């Protein structure tokens, strides 16, 4: 039988069959309920919408994300999301296919135990396995050595892997990702008079961020350049026909990734986190780690962020070392592609958590057979 | 039996619907309200695993999130006297609900549905599962009496007030 | 020389001299123009009226508020009010006295830049400064720590400050204040046959809201009581002699502050926002912030609102902490009172934006010397 | 402990949170005599779990983190270090000295410092060294209650002995020899 | 005279303050910047002892830590033409500053201080000890002009944007 892989990220759900090169269903993970009082009989009869349907009708819904910072907080909405993914997007019966799920490192242990319980009771999957997102991202790169900087919608984490061996004491995690950047862009958009407060307007701001933001190689010279002329200004059309124009806000929003102090957080930037995580490894593997930075996740495709990251690490690393950043164009799905590869290996068919093995041990089994 | 069961402080704020939406035409005042209570009783991780597992299974049988299970349960819940286990099972939910640290906030939420959505329109002929839940929230059981709506067809303060716009076009 | 403090609120204009205890002039911020044709020659006819004089002739005028939701819109009308403020209310010459202005947080930067230009060129003030209204409220209370909830005519905002240090990422703003309540009362008063459509009648309704509305401690119980007997009904006399009687509308109007969904807003109530503002601050300062809730502004003057806020915050907060709500009796002028103190500090005199500094840097200098 | 409290949903990332977690460690942790046996008991029931009140009113409960945190003193493999435990370090420290003084050095294990204040750490030290040591030798652990300030008390003693006032370093000596004098005069 | 001076790569990172603290009402951008520079030039152990000491003495004379020492140096530096020894010491400081391996990070930190906290608001009338330091970090001398801030009054966009919340309470 064919395996299933389902990357329930913080913002988007990726699903598909093992052995395929790309996800088959990609929809935003939002569950919305109406907030106005219906008046026409026979038309308002649904209670909640899932995925793209919620996005299309976001004008009269309240959109809620069932995941906050990689940790699931509303389990009923998550049940709805998984039900939709299994039935309406993939059109398969989960009782006939093993599933592979993903999780960020240093996540609360209760989060994965409940995932195991939901899979093994409500959906009755024959077997399931939980994998660390950053490790899978390295599978879909044809490498077995490097440090992975995975940054999605909720969690940005680093996992250094050398010759297949992970150094868990050097795993760094940071709660600063795409949702925080969207919120910051929403906060600073009020400087020009544009105010967005509702969840639908939050989605609008997120789309603007996706389409018009880029990372500056040199922040201070870029700030002078935008303040001296109007070359960097760009125009975006709101869905109702209004036109908005943004200036330095194009490269100020992604700048929080390197200077988290803008949004009140004390942690260091992503480059300093990468450097600290590398410096906690053994002295004989740093040279290989500098040459194999792997970047993946949706927050990673800001234009020019690879060059900025390389410049920062070059400034932080010794001169004689060579810094190479690896950013393939398909890094929005590196985690999912790696998950597809891993479930397709012939040496993996012995590490599934079978149904019988869960009944004997309980939800605690997922802690032993998984990392 | 469920000593040391802890709860999250504001896990049930995000489930209550909009006050406006409680006036929709095809709106459900029982399924939505039970969903609010179902999320309110969810045990956090601080609860020990053996105790936590016992309550979760019980809630999945009396307050399910599904619709088919709720409909099937409601079918056998009307004539509850023929299911002694359900009487004893739900009687456990009496003690935990009335001992909930957030009992007052749920009660104010509970009356919000009664005032506008009107889940207690049957005022006494309420479903055994639904009526018993409300008994834990408010022990007096006075919700069966009536939500005390206002009728002012007589309007003792009769107005007959003519304003600026009414002044422009007035008969007689 | 004596400094001037002029708080341009959405509803009222508070002006006076630094060092005084109460503002000398408080007049409504409206500009009215006639909407009929004059027939009688030989008597003084003016194209516009400002302030109290506009109120007395509101039966023949069209009143317009030159400030909305906290941002100035009609600049030509706004210029008139300042000219009325400096020459007809205060009987002073702005060329001799420095002026201190007030502004809500998170306003568009164009709003405060114009306030600089219209005061250094139109009136030619020696120097000026712009301050956050919430901070000025804390000064009048004689404190140095707490969370301020200032709700006036246009904007309700929270600014948590610890030991004179603010947390900008924790500042909350809502466009829900007295002017929105007046429009809501003007709608539910149509339930009993009362109609008010003209701007002249909106002033009448605004007076009804002030003298009769109150916040009930429990909404459900109060609703049942008003529906049971006629204890809560009260009478009001319209200016034409007609008498109106209202029942449960007395405490339904201010309830929107806690349930914004009445007026179609998706945002949460003020009590949840105040709680949400606190949780964005650091863990070690939440104990002090709970016990130092400071209120100010006209929208806080409702009878019983302090108790209702006290009840609601307690439920969301843990049982161990103590909740104290601070509502000094003169909180309708707290922002201005703090303004007089701040302009009277000897240390504050180094922070003014002088006329010389403006000509060197331009209107943008207000963004650097002002928070 | 910071890295391990994340397993229950508790997140601490800032310096003030660092001090808070340090306070929790001081007030709740203890050293288990048999780590494997204690780990079974914690997973079997809830007798070991305790409660602590955060500064902002929230209540946290920690279980096996009470004795897994101080276990890193015996198994530095927990934080990824290749070095051996403190007990085996003490054992090696004795085997590098001359054979005739090993008997005395077994009988005078003196321990001091705040990290040594955990309840029961003396007994675990005694058991481990006895396991490593020869059967005939007597292992005795000396843990004075004021060992949190043993270094300061010893400094107070040494600064007041008469025979010490000739082992000072004086500005007149400093000017002649420079900062290099410290290695020559002190140990 | 200062050959072989090696420094820690990231010694000065822990000294630069947060961006939010730059806009503090009572914030000495000059003193914080000079403290960052002072940390950036700390000799390490690899440096031989005599040159290390000599550089420590020079650094203490020109870049102290006490407030009174900094104030006295600034006051005595107003009329600097009468202290050629200070000229020579400052030139020697410039020569070693200009060859710092972390010059780019120091230059960008100087630009951040200038833009956020307004390190150079006198735009050419800055202190002499700051002038040579900044010239070392950035050799173009363009810091005399200023950060070149932005303006919004030119109305490049006529705005007139009315979103959801602004559409409710719309006047006229
Ligand atoms: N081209 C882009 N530029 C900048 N940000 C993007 C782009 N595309 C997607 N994003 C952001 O990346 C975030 C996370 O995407 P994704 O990688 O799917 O998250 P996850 O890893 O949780 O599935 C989204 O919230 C989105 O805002
Ligand atoms: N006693 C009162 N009860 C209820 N509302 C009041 C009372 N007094 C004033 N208000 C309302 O407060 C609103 C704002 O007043 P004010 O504090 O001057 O606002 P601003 O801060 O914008 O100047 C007014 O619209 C008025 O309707
Ligand atoms: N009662 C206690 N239980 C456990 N650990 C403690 C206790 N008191 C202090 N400590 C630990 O001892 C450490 C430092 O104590 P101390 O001996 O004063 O250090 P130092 O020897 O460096 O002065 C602290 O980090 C604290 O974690
Ligand atoms: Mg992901
Ligand atoms: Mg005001």
């Amino acid at each position: 039988t064919t395996a299933l892989v389902c990357d329930n990220g913080s913002g988007l759900v990726k699903a598909g069959f093992a052995g395929d090169d790309a996800p088959r269903a990609v929809f935003p993970s939002i569950v919305g309920r109406p907030r106005h009082q219906g008046v026409m009989v026979g038309m308002g009869q649904k209670d909640s919408y899932v995925g793209d349907e919620a996005q299309s009708k976001r004008g009269i819904l309240t959109l809620k994300y069932p995941i906050e910072h990689g940790i699931i907080t509303n389990w009923d909405d998550m049940e709805k999301i998984w039900h939709h993914t299994f039935y309406n997007e993939l059109r398969v019966a989960p009782e006939e296919h093993p599933t592979l799920l993903t999780e960020a490192p240093l996540n609360p242990k209760a989060n994965r135990e409940k995932m195991t319980q939901i899979m093994f009771e409500t959906f009755n999957v024959p077997a399931m396995y939980v994998a660390i997102q950053a490790v899978l991202s390295l599978y879909a790169s044809g490498r077995t050595t490097g440090i992975v900087l995975d940054s999605g919608d909720g969690v940005t984490h680093n996992v250094p892997i050398y010759e297949g061996y992970a150094l868990p004491h050097a795993i760094m995690r940071l709660d600063l990702a795409g949702r925080d950047l969207t919120d910051y862009l929403m906060k600073i958009l009020t400087e020009r008079g544009y105010s967005f407060v509702t969840t639908a307007e939050r989605e609008i701001v997120r789309d603007i961020k996706e389409k018009l933001c880029y990372v500056a190689l040199d922040f201070e010279n870029e700030m002078a350049t935008a303040a001296s002329s109007s070359s960097l200004e760009k125009s975006y059309e709101l869905p109702d026909g209004q036109v908005i124009t943004i200036g330095n806000e194009r490269f100020r929003c992604p700048e929080t990734l390197f200077q988290p102090s803008f949004i009140g957080m004390e942690s260091a930037g992503i480059h300093e986190t990468t450097y600290n995580s590398i410096m906690k490894c053994d002295i004989d593997i740093r040279k290989d780690l500098y040459a194999n930075n792997v970047m993946s996740g949706g927050t990673t495709m800001y234009p020019g962020i690879a060059d900025r990251m390389q410049k920062e690490i070059t400034a932080l690393a010794p001169s004689t070392m060579k810094i190479k950043i690896i950013a393939p164009p398909e890094r929005k799905y590196s985690v999912w592609i790696g998950g597809s590869i891993l479930a397709s290996l012939s040496t993996f068919q012995q590490m599934w958590i079978t149904k019988q093995e869960y009944d004997e041990a309980g939800p605690s089994i997922v802690h032993r057979k998984c990392f | 039996p469920f000593s040391g069961l802890k709860f999250k402080q504001n896990s049930f704020l995000s489930t209550v619907p909009s006050v406006t939406n409680m006036h929709s035409m095809h709106f459900d005042a029982r399924e939505t309200f039970l969903g609010v209570i179902r999320k309110a009783l969810e045990p956090d991780t601080s609860t020990p695993f053996p105790v936590r597992r016992a309550f979760d299974g019980l809630r999945a049988e009396i307050l399910p999130n599904d619709t088919i299970k709720s409909a099937a349960l409601k079918a056998q819940c009307s004539d509850i006297d023929k299911h002694p286990e359900l009487k004893a099972k739900m009687e456990t939910l009496k003690e935990v609900i009335t001992h909930h640290p957030q009992k007052e906030k749920l009660a104010e939420i509970a009356l919000q549905f009664a005032r506008e959505a009107g889940l207690t329109r049957l005022k006494g002929e309420t479903d055994y599962v639904l009526s018993n839940v409300l008994d834990g929230l408010i022990g007096d059981g006075s919700w069966r009496a009536g939500p005390a709506y206002e009728s002012y067809l007589n309007k003792p303060g009769v107005d007959r007030v003519i304003t600026t716009v009414d002044g422009l076009h007035m008969q007689r």
